[PDB]
């Protein structure tokens, strides 16, 4: 659209609706039995952007510099999945500092508040 | 309506398809089907409604 | 405590609030003696520093009987493994002596043979604690209690994607939203017998809180009554 | 609601029981002729309506939806004053058709015996009560029978199919609109002794044809068959037909083998498989003496528009190649483990050529010896199969799973497995691997001594286990080179058709005890395939077969329990709070249903609790037990016939002695 070169606008049109849960594995092929809590994972990430076009910070997402760069199983709130003995009653009772490193909280020049 | 409690007791395969002259049974269970007769299976206890 | 209602003052005396560094209960506590508190051994992975504020009735405000007690040392099971879902039990010896008063009275061990023949053979069981008032509802501000019934072994096995060991037993409702939840971490679940409540176990894990087809994965207290006593005398 | 003017006439037919006179022509058959069977006629009895060749002795199929009124004109063309009596229809006494001391009027008695050559319009208004209900297949099966002589009329004929279907599903022709085809199945033990003419006819009859001489049946692929299985005979006769290659639905229950008795009428479903003729026969020993060979041709018809719905997953979740190397190997064996003859066969011979007490019975069976090495030399499968006899290793076959079988024959005879109740699934498809299938697409190489070949077994998403069933359904397997003598030999095995979720080939749900097998099978060593070497060369008797005997026809026959005789089996023992998930197999030629019983302890049957379970031949039974009474208790049988009387296992119950928890 007009204004900034590359600014994007959406033509007014309708769209369909889909469901996902109704499908089992398909070409997935991971396991034969069932297990919901207690799993550990380590691997890399595949990008979708040209590295020259995004620079630093592309293939490092989905992790945390403190908790996941060391690839260590972390404290109570994330323990709900990983603890085998625990799946419903963990209740760390607190959310300490920095539990959401990728969340933004806006202010306006209006009295301090978040619009969106 | 009358409930059935016909029973069979082991022995030697003494099965009996109890004919009813103009009568239709009713299975009493999670499915509740309808029957005409029933083979009296030894070692089994059968309950129905009539 | 999905749904449920508040423990009346004194109705849940052994029930304790394990206050952590911020003095908000990270786990459900259980008074055992003048110096001991009971919690599931999963509570050991959730602690910076922690105390036991016995007699607490409301997380909003102090409303009588709140005495702060400090855990001397934890008796963790040496076979306690998360994968086994078993031995999820941590006896908490206290530095501060527990003062038996209003809302302070423990639950002691019956005869092992009689407990096996009577406790796990009961019909329903009562669970209490400052738990999540719903499956995900907010934590119970008041000390809320709830009663849940026993579940057959095969029903628990089919209702669980995991092992249902020789000890662990399901207790709750098939689809009704009422059971222990977040807030009952080691939350004392008991069972009435002639007004003497008996702790028949505590949830360890499970899919959601009183979900459809799901139940609290309790621990057979009668299974480790000998170990419960030997940890009473341990540390 | 439609007014059904039916015109049927009884008439004696010189029935041949042959599918056709053949090039030899003529009719020189059993002396069962002039068989009065009623046949449908054109309106006003213009002429008899044509009857299907398959329905040789089978009479007019009478489908009827609810609300109808059936003006069944019955011209008794048979020269005997006769009658026709329904079974499960709330009729009126005027068309009662049954003569007894009802103290009724002659007008209500003329139906009970209609004069020969006389039309009687047997009218009955159908009702919604007389029809399929909820949870009931679209059609129901019944019978109208000649009440004139319930003993002699049957053997003289007078048989006709009775079907009642729901409105809508029923067509004008009687088929189900949801069903591509409908099939009616009948068996009989027709005896000329109790007939119009008299003869000693032990000859058995499937439908109208004798001992396995049916004209073959062709069914196009993916054909929704609404089956109609009817088993009727004079005496108590068991019709244990296994649908080889097919699984049928009865009352929302899925089984591959349909075991029925006399006076049994049943209906079921099957969507016809891809391709290949198939044969079905009754597992009754007398039905093995006779043919009961109903050949059916499952054919991939291009003139069918094979749907190819492909509403499936077709993917490796829940899957693994699961290479079961169960190469057959000849072994020495003892029916009685007098010494602890457990832990498969490491010290094999250890024998003394004596059928009693220690090793020396030399029951030279041919085990399905499991392996995991490709060469099959090392056993490589030596599990904790304590107090276990010759038993096929358990395959925890989940739904839609896949698995590989490879046989090397370490025995003097060619051999090849028949998965009974497992062949219902699409087998390993063969175009060049037909082998000695008998033209039935049974990929049976009968692997020669030392030969090796492979099975590619994989099941589709449809399964025998169901919500109206157990988590795993019990289905055995055995050989094909000689069924009778090889079942009499050591050629039998068993796996599980598992709907299980948390198994991973390890354990159905590893929270309950999984002790499963109770096989009171009866083996005659004077019937075994290795009769010769076993009985003659390695016993305390000369080299005669010794069929004739004081008791050697009886000595060499034995109702062992899972390869072990009842008298020399140690007592069981478990601790409390346990549930034992069982998967039984009543396979032996019992000839009499047996009723096991647990003292104090009780069974489970879906929701029902049995505490006394009857058993039926060649059928798998998979349930659990809530073992809830301390001490030793009996796995006793309530039939307790002296033939298989000493069947009681002293399973113990104690409060789990191990205190564990270290200190
Ligand atoms: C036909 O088979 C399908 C397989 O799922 C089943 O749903 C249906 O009940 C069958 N029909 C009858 C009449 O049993
Ligand atoms: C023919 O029927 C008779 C009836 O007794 C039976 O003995 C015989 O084995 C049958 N033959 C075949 C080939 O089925």
């Amino acid at each position: 659209v007009a204004g900034k070169p590359g600014d994007f606008g959406y033509c007014d049109l309708n769209y369909c609706e889909e469901a996902v849960e109704e499908e089992t594995g398909d070409g997935l092929d991971e396991d034969s039995d069932r297990a919901i809590e207690g799993r550990t994972a380590t691997s890399e990430y595949q990008t979708f952007f040209n590295p020259r076009t995004f620079g630093s910070g592309e293939a490092d997402c989905g992790l945390r510099p403190l908790f996941e760069k060391k690839s260590l199983e972390d404290k109570t709130e994330r323990e709900l999945l990983e603890s085998y003995i625990d799946g419903r009653i963990v209740e760390g009772s607190d959310a300490e500092i920095g539990m959401s490193p990728w969340q933004v909280m806006l202010f306006r020049k209006s009295p301090q508040e978040l619009l969106c | 309506w009358v409930r059935l409690h016909l029973l069979n007791i082991g022995g030697s395969q003494d099965i009996h398809v109890v004919h009813f002259h103009g009568q239709t049974l009713l299975e009493n269970g999670n499915k509740q089907h309808q029957l005409g007769v029933w083979p009296l299976l030894p070692g089994s206890f059968k309950t129905l409604e009539m | 405590i999905v749904g449920g209602q508040e423990c009346k003052d004194g109705e849940c005396p052994w029930q304790a609030l394990l206050i952590n560094e911020e003095n908000e209960g990270f786990c459900g506590g259980t008074i055992l003696s003048e110096f001991y508190i009971l919690t599931a051994a999963h509570c050991l992975y959730q602690a910076k520093r922690f105390k036991v504020r016995v007699g607490d009735r409301n997380t909003e405000q102090e409303e009588g009987g709140e005495a702060v007690h400090e855990v001397e040392v934890v008796i963790k099971h040496n076979r306690f493994t998360k994968e086994t879902y078993d031995f999820d039990i941590a006896v908490l010896r206290l530095k501060t002596p527990i003062t038996f008063r209003m809302n302070v009275a423990p639950a002691c061990l019956p005869e092992r043979d009689w407990a096996e023949s009577t406790l796990m053979t009961q019909k329903t069981g009562i669970v209490s604690g400052f738990g999540r008032t719903h499956e995900k509802g907010r934590q119970s501000t008041r000390l809320k209690m709830l009663e849940v019934p026993y579940v057959d072994r095969n029903s628990c096995k089919l209702s669980s994607s995991f092992i249902i060991t020789q000890n662990m037993f399901c207790a709750g409702y098939d689809t009704k939203q009422e059971d222990a939840c977040q807030g009952d971490a080691g939350g004392p679940h008991v069972t009435r017998f002639k007004d003497t409540y008996f702790v028949t176990g505590i949830v360890s894990w499970g899919e959601g809180c009183a979900r459809k087809g799901k139940y609290g994965i309790y621990t057979k207290v009668t299974a480790f009554l000998k170990w419960i006593d030997r940890s009473m005398k341990t540390r | 609601a439609q007014l059904r003017q039916f015109y049927v006439a009884a008439q004696g037919i010189s029935w041949s029981y042959r599918p056709e006179p053949t090039n030899s022509s003529l009719n020189l058959s059993v002396t069962s002729f002039k068989k009065i069977v009623y046949r449908e006629y054109e309106p006003y009895f213009k002429k008899e309506k044509p009857q299907s060749t398959i329905s040789g002795l089978l009479g007019p199929t009478l489908y009827a939806e609810v609300g109808d009124i059936i003006k069944v004109h019955f011209k008794n063309k048979a020269d005997k004053p006769l009658s026709i009596h329904p079974q499960g229809i709330r009729y009126s006494k005027l068309s009662e058709g049954a003569s007894y001391l009802d103290h009724t009027f002659p007008a209500e008695k003329m139906d009970d015996a209609v004069a020969p050559g006389r039309e009687y319009t047997y009218e009955w208004s159908i009702s919604e009560d007389s029809g399929p209900t909820h949870d009931d297949p679209p059609c129901l099966t019944h019978i109208y029978y000649s009440h004139e002589n319930l003993i002699e009329d049957f053997n003289s004929g007078l048989i006709g199919p009775l079907l009642i279907c729901k409105k809508g599903t029923l067509t004008e022709g009687g088929t189900q609109k949801t069903f591509d085809k409908q099939i009616v199945l009948l068996f009989a033990v027709f005896d000329e002794s109790k007939s119009w003419s008299q003869s000693s006819s032990l000859m058995y009859t499937v439908n109208g044809y004798v001992n396995g001489t049916m004209p073959d049946i062709t069914v196009c692929a993916h054909d929704h068959i609404s089956w109609h299985l009817l088993g009727m005979s004079s005496g108590p006769e068991l019709f244990s037909i296994h649908f080889n290659g097919q699984v049928l639905e009865q009352n929302h229950h899925k089984v591959s083998a349909i075991t029925l008795v006399s006076a049994t009428s049943t209906t079921a479903n099957m969507t016809v498989g891809p391709e290949g003729k198939w044969i079905i026969s009754s597992l009754t020993p007398k039905h093995l003496q006779a043919g009961m060979q109903a050949y059916i041709d499952i054919k991939n018809c291009p003139k069918k528009t094979r749907n190819l719905k492909k509403i499936t997953r077709e993917q490796r979740r829940h899957m693994k190649r699961w290479e079961y190397f169960i190469a057959a190997e000849e072994v020495i064996w003892d029916y009685a483990p007098v010494i602890p003859a457990n832990m498969d066969k490491k010290y094999r011979s250890q024998h003394l050529d004596n059928f009693s007490n220690q090793i020396g019975k030399h029951y030279k069976k041919v085990m399905y010896t499991q392996y995991e090495d490709e060469s099959f030399t090392k056993h490589t499968v030596n599990p904790n199969m304590k107090e276990d006899g010759i038993l096929g290793p358990i395959i925890r076959a989940q739904v839609r799973d896949t698995l590989k079988i490879v046989f090397k024959n370490m025995a003097s005879r060619p051999y090849s497995i028949y998965p009974h109740g497992v062949t219902f699934s699409p087998y390993e498809d063969e175009v060049n691997s037909s082998f000695t299938s008998g033209r039935n697409n049974t990929m049976i190489r009968a692997v020669q001594p030392g030969e090796t070949y492979t099975y590619k077994w994989n099941i589709l998403e449809f399964d025998e286990p169901t919500e109206n069933d157990a988590q795993c359904l019990t289905r055995p397997y055995y050989s094909d080179v000689d069924i009778m003598r090889d079942i009499a030999s050591g050629l039998i095995g068993l796996l599980l058709i598992c709907k299980s979720r948390s198994l991973d080939r390890r354990g159905i749900q590893r929270a309950a005890d999984i002790e499963q097998q109770a096989v009171f099978a009866v083996f005659d060593e004077n019937k075994s395939w290795y009769l010769e070497d076993n009985i003659n060369k390695f016993c305390e008797n000369p080299d005669e077969v010794k069929r004739d005997d004081p008791k050697f026809y009886e000595s060499n026959i034995m109702s062992t329990i899972n390869g072990y005789v009842p008298e020399s089996i140690t007592t069981l023992g478990f601790c409390f709070d346990d549930t034992v998930q069982w998967h039984f197999c009543s396979v032996g030629t019992q000839n009499e249903i047996l009723t096991i019983h647990f003292t104090g302890h009780s069974f489970i049957y879906g929701k029902r609790h049995e505490d006394t379970l009857t058993l039926f031949p060649m059928r798998g039974e998979s349930v659990t037990v809530t073992m809830d009474n301390v001490g030793t208790w009996m796995l006793t049988s309530m039939n307790s016939s002296p033939r298989s009387k000493k069947l009681r296992l002293k399973f113990r119950d104690v409060k789990c002695i191990p205190d564990d928890d270290e200190d």
